[PDB]
């Protein structure tokens, strides 16, 4: 589970990223593409050039339904259920990849936040999206 | 990967006795139900509504046989996955966009339906040589994705 | 999460295991021992041989525990709880293991189990494994 | 692992700037506060009870240097990672009974404090190159294992 200093750390790493949040997800979505590249077999309609507007558009929505999530943190379930229904019964996306997008969401903000991603908040944050991926998946089957 | 010479021939005796239509029609028929995230690839199927109309369903079927004929195929190959599988996994990849991931479930799967079909027969020493052939098939159809 | 069909379908399969639990329980171990060699790292000072007393002693704790899960499947978390703390405290076992295992359990069960094991109850107990997994990991960090 | 050109020479570039000492106390110490499982590892080590506690341990501190010292001389191997670690991959398996998934969250963590040190530099691309090595380096320390 999400221990209240989880939530506390994540709340204050996340209100740091602040209006960069859409930026980030853009920046993590290419981090994953280059790094992890059978990811991209869930996006061949996309542009995956550097600077695309359509990683861009999906940067931000991803980071808007992190946001939603971090201000439920209590009540994440409820707040990404229409995410987890488009997840588990549109897209379709493997769950293994849920582990490659979190890690390269975590290596983007260690990238942003020099004096925020100590030990104890890269901990929390590893947790918090965990959680979101255990969410995102929970009615795949 | 690494298949012993007595593995190889462990392989080798329990496939001569697989009936390929029929175990690739129950893997992947399986796949769909278990995982039902790999639907994806199938909407023009027609009906997957419930566990028996996906077993039962003539396409998924036919695509069975296509899949375990050509991982039949690449049992005489295995010293040369990554080849014979090469121009498969380029479409897999270019054309298909199938994450690997599924290669891998389909790997589960194939295993959960030979311990199935054989039942003690299936022994663990046979399960880990074909662990080693599930593996390395998904690896080398998954060795040309960029 | 499970439905109630994957209780009402993991109660009869696990009651057709009935007296055969802990046999099934080591000879699943003896597969991941084979299958999947890395984990026999956490079996260093066992003796690992066919037939053992220590891996035939496993096999029945681990279909005791089992058996406790789907008597009390709406209660998982705390009739495991003890073993719980267990595995997140003291064993540490990678929670990528207890897919190896899971998934030779479920080979193990489709050996012994022509009769009962179907696409639907190979489903439903693929999903009851990975939920007793999530409860033997809940306490890891 | 194959490097692309741009790759061997991003990894190369980056790692002019690491003090592996200061990076392999970093690296071991967050995947200690991290993935905390992972102390079962190091029962003799001293004080691992809150993070301030493990990353100011002279032990954890120590081991890091060490690990990460033998990551740097295969960096200089990175066409031969397998022959590279071979000696170490039987210790790490016969001696140290060390879990090769270990290998992975050490590579993940080692890219996170990377990210975190080095901020902007450690771009998109360079990332993927560093992901390659470490991808590579943890299925050389595993291949020697049975
Ligand atoms: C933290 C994890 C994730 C979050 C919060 C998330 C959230 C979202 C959101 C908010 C959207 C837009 C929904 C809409 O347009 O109505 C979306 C779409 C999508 N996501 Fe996820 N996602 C996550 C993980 C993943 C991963 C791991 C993948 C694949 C590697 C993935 C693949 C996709 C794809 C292909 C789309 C549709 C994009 C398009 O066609 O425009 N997502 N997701
Ligand atoms: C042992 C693993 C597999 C093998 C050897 C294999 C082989 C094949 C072959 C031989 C074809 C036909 C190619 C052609 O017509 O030129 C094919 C097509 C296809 N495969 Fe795979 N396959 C495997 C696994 C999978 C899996 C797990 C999925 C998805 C869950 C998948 C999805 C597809 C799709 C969507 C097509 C196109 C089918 C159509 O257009 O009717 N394959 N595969
Ligand atoms: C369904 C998942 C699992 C269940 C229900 C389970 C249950 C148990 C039980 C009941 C015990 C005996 C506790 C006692 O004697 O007090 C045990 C011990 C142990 N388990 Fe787990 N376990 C699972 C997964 C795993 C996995 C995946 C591994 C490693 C790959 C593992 C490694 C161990 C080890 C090393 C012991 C101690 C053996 C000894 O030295 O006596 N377990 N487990
Ligand atoms: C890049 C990955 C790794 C490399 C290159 C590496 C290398 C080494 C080296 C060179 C030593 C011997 C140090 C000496 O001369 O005293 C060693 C020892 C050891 N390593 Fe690893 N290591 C790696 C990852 C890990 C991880 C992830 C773990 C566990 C989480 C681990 C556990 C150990 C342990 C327990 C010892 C013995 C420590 C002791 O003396 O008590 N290693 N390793």
């Amino acid at each position: 589970v999400l221990s209240p200093a989880d939530k506390t750390n994540v709340k204050a790493a996340w209100g740091k990223v602040g209006a960069h949040a859409g930026e980030y997800g853009a920046e993590a979505l290419e981090r994953m593409f280059l790094s992890f590249p059978t990811t991209k077999t869930y996006f061949p309609h996309f542009d995956l050039s550097h600077g695309s507007a359509q990683v861009k558009g999906w940067g931000k929505k991803v980071a808007d339904a992190l946001t939603n999530a971090v201000a439920h943190v209590d009540d994440m379930p409820n707040a990404l259920s229409a995410l987890s229904d488009l997840h588990a019964h549109k897209l379709r996306v493997d769950p293994v990849n849920f582990k490659l997008l979190s890690h390269c969401l975590l290596v983007t903000l260690a990238a942003h936040l020099p004096a925020e991603f100590t030990p104890a908040v890269h901990a929390s944050l590893d947790k918090f999206l965990a959680s979101v991926s255990t969410v995102l998946t929970s009615k795949y089957r | 990967v690494h298949l012993t010479p007595e593995e190889k021939s462990a392989v080798t005796a329990l496939w001569g006795k697989v009936n390929v239509d029929e175990v690739g029609g129950e893997a992947l028929g399986r796949l769909l139900v278990v995982y039902p995230w790999t639907q994806r690839f199938f909407e023009s199927f027609g009906d997957l509504s419930t566990p028996d109309a996906v077993m039962g369903n003539p396409k998924v079927k036919a695509h069975g046989k296509k899949v375990l004929g050509a991982f039949s195929d690449g049992l005489a190959h295995l010293d040369n996955l990554k080849g014979t599988f090469a121009t498969l996994s380029e479409l897999h990849c270019d054309k298909l966009h199938v994450d690997p991931e599924n290669f891998r479930l389909l790997g589960n799967v194939l295993v959960c339906v030979l311990a199935h079909h054989f039942g003690k027969e299936f022994t663990p020493p046979v399960q880990a040589a074909y662990q080693k052939v599930v593996a390395g098939v998904a690896n080398a159809l998954a060795h040309k994705y960029h």
